[PDB]
RNA sequence: CUCUUAAGGUAGCCAAAUGCCUCGUCAUCUAAUUAGUGACGCGCAUGAAUGGAUUAACGAGAUUCCCACUGUCCCUAUCUA
RNA sequence: AGGAUAGUGGCCUACCAUGGUUUCAACGGGUAACGGGGAAUAAGGGUUCGAUUCCGGAGAGGGAGCCUGAGAAACGGCUACCACAUCCAAGGAAGGCAGCAGGCGCGCAAAUUACCCAAUCCUAAUUCAGGGAGGUAGUGACAAUAAAUAACGAUACAGGGCCCAUUCGGGUCUUGUAAUUGGAAUGAGUACAAUGUAAAUACCUUAACGAGGAACAAUUGGAGGGCAAGUCUGGUGCCAGCAGCCGCGGUAAUUCCAGCUCCAAUAGCGUAUAUUAAAGUUGUUGCAGUUAAAAAGCUCGUAGUUGAACUUUGGGCCCGGUUGGCC
RNA sequence: GGACUUUUACUUUGAAAAAAUUAGAGUGUUCAAAGCAGGCGUAUUGCUCGAAUAUAUUAGCAUGGAAUAAUAGAAUAGGAC
RNA sequence: GAGAAUUUGGACAAACUUGGUCAUUUAGAGGAACUAAAAGUCGUAACAAGGUUUCCGUAGGUGAACCUGCGGAAGGAUCAU
RNA sequence: CAAUUUU
C-alpha cells in the first residue's frame, strides 16, 4: 500500500517498526525513562511542603501589569529551588515568614500558564490552615 | 519541629523567629541554654550550631527639623524633584504605630483628629494621600508643592517610591 | 481475611457534559414526575441502555441457538414479568424500541397516582416513605420499586397507619390533649 | 523581581470595600421540593419572553 | 573623534626560566606548606620565524608528590684489612 | 571412569576431545520489574496497570555454616563475622515486630497496647486444652448501594380552558402569587420492654415523650465565549485581582471585590498528579511524506518479507436427515 | 498384530483451560448494590425444586476437509508392483 | 566398650585487605554557551527587483547584521524568437 | 547614478 509491508509472516518487521517510531511522542518518553523525577521537584506526584526562606514579586510582560506577588521556598527532600505564586485578594499578610507550606501544580504539566515567568506551584495551605478558609474567613488563624 | 517540641519541653522557655530574621531562644538562667543546646544536638536534631549574641532595633531619626536644604543631582533628561525633612513628636508617633489612626481611615478624620491636641492644622489630609511602610510606619509627606501640571501618578510612583530608600 | 464484597456502581452520566435541549428534556420529564436529582434518571437510562448493549448482540446472533432462544425469550419473558412491555410485543426487536417513562410507570410513586389513590405525584412522595402503604402486606417505604405485575391488585393503604386506620395517627395523640382539655375538659 | 512587591500594595481591595451585613430571605425550598419549584418556572409561569424567551429579565 | 614623529598588542600565554608591589588573590594537596599544581590578568616590563601556542618518544637537564627501601635520623654499637 | 545424593545429570574430580549461542537480536546495561488468574477504560482492534482478599516463588538486619526431626539451610532453633544495638556491681549476659497491637523515623500519604473461641478451620496423648489463625467491636466523606431536608388546602389577587355579551365581567375550573391561616401525617431524634450477641452496642421492631421556617437550618463551584446562567447596582481604576485557553482592568469592568438574582451538580461538591477514551495527535483494522515535519544523491547486495499459471472436472442413480408450506 | 503412509501451516468438533471476579438463567436481601437460596403441606411430629449456563486467547491433545500457502520422489532409471 | 578437652588433614567458606572494570549518585575555584523581558546604543543587511535579485554547499575576511570568490538552483524579476 | 532612519 504505502511502505508497511502486508506480508503475513512478517509481524516483527512491524513490531519494531511500531516501538522505534514511538520514541516521537511529546509523554511516552516521560513514561518509561522516568525523567518525571530526575528535575520537577517532586516525586513524580502532587505535592511537598517546603519552608518559606523570604518571599519576592515579579510584574508580568505585556500585554499584562499589576505584580503578582510570589514567594520563595526551598523544598524539603532534594533541595531544589523553585518558586510558588498566592493567588488570593492579598493573604500574603497571611503567609508569614518560615513556615512549612504546602504546594500545588498549576495543571498544564508544569509549564507556566502565561503571563507568570519564573513559576511552577501554587499554594493549597500555609502550615495546614487552608488558607481558602482565612482569604474567605470562614476560619480563624490558627498557631503558625 | 525540634525547637517546636523544644518550645513545650520546658514551661518557661520561650522560642521565636526574631523580627530581624533570626531564630531567638531564651533560658532562665546561664547553663540552662547549654544543658538544653547540648540537648539539640542530642536527641532532636544532630546538626552543629552556631551560638551567637543576638542583635537589635537599629532605627534611626532625623534630628530637630533639617534646616540645612540644599540640592540634590539626580538628573536623567530632566527630572527635578528633591526634598528637606523634619520630624513629627514622639506622642503622635505613638499615635500612629498603634491603630487609631492608619489608612482606610476617613480624610476629616485623620485631617482634623490631626488638629485636636497634635499641635498640626487641619490641613494635612489635602496635603498627603496616606502613608507608609505597611500603612503603619512613621513616615509621612506634606504637599507643599505648587499647583500640579496633571500628575495623579505621584500617588502611587511615591508610595510605591517611598519604601524605598526607607527600608 | 473473609471473601471480598462485589459490588457497581450503576449509573454513567453523559458525555457531552450540558447543553440546553439535554437539559430541558431532563427537567420537563423529571418534574412532572418531581424526582429527586438525576442519580435515579441516570440509573435506570444505565440498565436500559446496558439491556439494550445486552440485547443487540443476541438479535446479532440468528435463532436456534442457545442464547437468543433461551435467554432471549427470558429476558422478554422477564421484561412482561415486571410489567414494562405489554402482551403484544413478544418479537425480540421491540425491546430495542422502549424508552423512558415505561420503566417510570412501574415504580411506586407514578403507578399508585394512576389508581387514583394519591392526589399527586408529590404526596405520592408523602404516601410512600412516611411508613404508609404496603403492597401485599409487607410495608415499603422505597419509591424506585419496579412492581412485578402481581402487587397492584392487592396494592392499598397499610392496615395500621391512618387514611388505613387502625390507630388514629399521633399527631391527635398531640391534639388528643390538645383537644381534650382545649374544647372544655 | 529583587523585592517590590511592597506588601503594603496588598489586597487592597478586599480593604476598601464596603461589606455591608448580608441580608435575611425565607427559606427556599430543597430536595424534590426545589426541582419541583424550577419545573413550573419553565413552562409552566415563563414570564417575560422579550422576542422569543429570556430566563432572568434584568430590569430593562 | 582626538594628539606624538607612522600604527597602536590581533590569535594566543602567564606571577611562567620574564610580575619589584609579592609570601598577588582563589580551590586542591599535608596536622602545618613563602615550595607545588589548576584558574584568574589594565601584564613595573608577555606575544607572533628578535617566532607564539601545543605535543608521542628521548634526556648523567631543573623541579614537586606517592609506593616500596634503608644507620640520613632517634641512637649508636661492633668486627675485619 | 569414579564419587555424592534419596535420586539421572559438568553436580565435583582424573583423562581425552574443541566445542555451545548469535541480526528470527546472543551477550551486557536499565527497570520507581515478585509472575499469573485479575483490574480501570470501551463500536471493532486496544492502551495502561496488577505490592495487595486466590494460586505459586522468595525473605524473617546482612551474608555463611549447622544438630534434632518423615519433612527445616527453620530464624517465635542454634554457632560465627559485620552493622546495629540493651542492661549492669565492669566481673558478664542478652537479640532480631516485614506475626497482632503500639511508637520512632521518613514522607503528600494511611486506625485500637479493644474483646472472644460464640461462629470457620487447625493442633495434640485428643469429644473438655489452645490459637492477636480467625471472628465481634473502635477509628474510618478509600470506594458503593437505597433515599430526609415536607406535604395538602382554604382565603384573597392575577391570568386564561371555558358558555356569553356594550356583562360596569356573571359562571366553570385552571395555573402562579401571599408570613392570612388550617387541621392532618411522619423519622431525624430521644428512649421502657423485646430481639440481637461469647457479651453488650447498632439496625430490623416498638412504649411514652417528639416540627411551622428562625426552629428538627445543605452545601461546593459558576454567571464574556468554549460553557447553562446578571448589559442589575455600589466600591477599585494597567492598581488591586482574575483567567486551564482566548482575554479582562487604564474613571460607570456584563470577566475584579462585594450585595441581590440566576445557572450547575446535590449529601456530596472543587482542586492536584499519573492515566484511558476523546487522538485516525502513533495508525495492523486506520496517518502523512510537491509547497504545511518528512522520499535515502544514486546503484549493487546476504538477510528478512513477497513472489506467473496448470496437475479430477462434469455428471447420472439410490437412500434416508432438518426447516417453512399443504384442501 | 505385522506393515509404514513427503512434511507442515489452516480450519470443524471434543477434551483441557483451579475457583471468585466479567457475563447469564432462576430466586420480592421490603427495593437495590448483594447473597445463593428457598418455595409450600395438616401446621396431628413434612413434601420438594435448586444452588444453572457461557466465555475463558496463544502452546499442546485426539478428531474430519484438501480449495487455499509451501513441500517430494521415475532421467543415467542403482525406478514400481 | 562408652567417652570430655585437645588435635592432623580436606571441603564450605562468613568477615577482611590490595588491585581493576562497569554502573549509580555527588562536591568542586573558573571557563564557554543558551533562553527570556522590552526600555536601550550603532547601524539596515531581509520583506518591493528592499533599492547590489535571492537561496544552498564550500573557502577567506569581517564591531555588527554581513561581504566576496567559486559550482548549483528558482522557493524570481523571464513559462515566448 | 546620492539614499538612511522613523517607538
Amino acid at each position: 500500500g504505502k511502505g508497511k509491508p502486508r506480508g503475513l509472516n512478517s509481524a516483527r518487521k512491524l513490531r519494531v517498526h511500531r516501538r522505534n517510531n514511538r520514541w516521537a511522542e511529546n509523554n511516552y518518553k516521560k513514561r518509561l525513562l522516568g525523567t518525571a523525577f530526575k528535575s520537577s521537584p517532586f516525586g513524580g506526584s502532587s505535592h511537598a511542603k517546603g519552608i518559606v526562606l523570604e518571599k519576592l514579586g515579579i510584574e508580568s510582560k505585556q500585554p499584562n501589569s499589576a505584580i503578582r506577588k510570589c514567594v520563595r521556598v526551598q523544598l524539603i527532600k532534594n533541595g531544589k529551588k523553585v518558586t510558588a505564586f498566592v493567588p488570593n485578594d492579598g493573604c500574603l499578610n497571611f503567609v508569614d515568614e518560615n513556615d512549612e507550606v504546602l504546594l500545588a501544580g498549576f495543571g498544564r504539566k508544569g509549564k507556566a500558564k502565561g503571563d507568570i515567568p519564573g513559576v511552577r506551584f501554587k499554594v493549597v495551605k500555609v502550615s495546614g490552615v487552608s488558607l481558602l478558609a482565612l482569604w474567605k474567613e470562614k476560619k480563624e488563624k490558627p498557631r503558625s | 519541629e525540634g525547637l517546636k517540641r523544644l518550645s513545650k519541653s520546658d514551661p518557661c522557655v520561650l522560642t521565636y523567629m526574631s523580627e530581624s530574621g533570626e531564630h531567638i531562644v531564651a533560658g532562665t538562667g546561664e547553663l540552662h541554654l547549654e544543658i538544653c543546646l547540648q540537648d539539640l544536638e542530642h536527641d532532636h536534631a544532630g546538626v552543629p550550631l552556631k551560638i551567637s549574641p543576638p542583635v537589635v532595633a537599629y532605627r534611626e531619626t532625623v534630628e530637630s527639623e533639617s534646616s540645612q536644604t540644599a540640592l540634590s543631582k539626580s538628573p536623567n533628561k530632566h527630572n527635578r524633584i528633591y526634598l528637606k525633612a523634619e520630624p513629627i513628636d514622639e506622642e503622635v508617633s505613638l499615635a500612629i504605630e498603634n491603630g487609631i489612626i492608619n489608612p482606610r481611615d476617613d480624610f476629616k478624620a485623620r485631617a482634623r483628629i490631626m488638629a485636636d491636641d497634635y499641635g498640626w492644622d487641619v490641613t494635612d489630609a489635602r496635603k498627603i494621600w496616606c502613608f507608609g511602610p505597611d500603612g503603619n510606619g512613621p513616615n509621612l509627606v506634606i504637599d507643599q508643592t505648587k499647583a500640579v501640571q496633571y500628575l495623579h501618578e505621584i500617588k502611587d510612583s511615591v508610595v510605591a517610591a517611598f519604601q524605598w530608600a526607607t527600608k | 481475611p473473609r471473601a471480598p464484597r462485589t459490588y457497581s456502581k450503576t449509573y454513567s452520566t453523559p458525555k457531552r457534559p450540558y447543553e440546553s435541549s439535554r437539559l430541558d428534556a431532563e427537567l420537563k420529564l423529571a418534574g412532572e414526575f418531581g424526582l429527586k436529582n438525576k442519580k435515579e434518571i441516570y440509573r435506570i437510562s444505565f440498565q436500559l441502555s446496558k439491556i439494550r448493549r445486552a440485547a443487540r448482540d443476541l438479535l446479532t446472533r440468528d435463532e436456534k441457538d442457545p442464547k437468543r432462544l433461551f435467554e432471549g425469550n427470558a429476558l422478554i419473558r422477564r421484561l412482561v414479568r415486571v410489567g414494562v412491555l405489554s402482551e403484544d410485543k413478544k418479537k425480540l426487536d421491540y425491546v430495542l424500541a422502549l424508552k423512558v417513562e415505561d420503566f417510570l410507570e412501574r415504580r411506586l410513586q407514578t403507578q399508585v397516582y394512576k389508581l387514583g389513590l394519591a392526589k399527586s405525584v408529590h404526596h405520592a412522595r408523602v404516601l410512600i416513605t412516611q411508613r404508609h402503604i404496603a403492597v401485599g402486606k409487607q410495608i415499603v417505604n422505597i419509591p424506585s420499586f419496579m412492581v412485578r405485575l402481581d402487587s397492584e391488585k392487592h396494592i392499598d393503604f397499610a392496615p395500621t397507619s391512618p387514611f388505613g386506620g387502625a390507630r388514629p395517627g399521633r399527631v391527635a395523640r398531640r391534639n388528643a390533649a390538645r383537644k381534650a382539655e382545649a374544647s372544655g375538659e | 523581581a529583587k523585592v517590590h512587591g511592597s506588601l503594603a500594595r496588598a489586597g487592597k481591595v478586599k480593604s476598601q470595600t464596603p461589606k455591608v451585613e448580608k441580608t435575611e430571605k425565607p427559606k427556599k425550598p430543597k430536595g424534590r421540593a426545589y426541582k419541583r419549584l424550577l419545573y413550573t418556572r419553565r413552562f409552566v409561569n415563563v414570564t417575560l419572553v422579550n422576542g422569543k424567551r429570556r430566563m432572568n429579565p434584568g430590569p430593562s
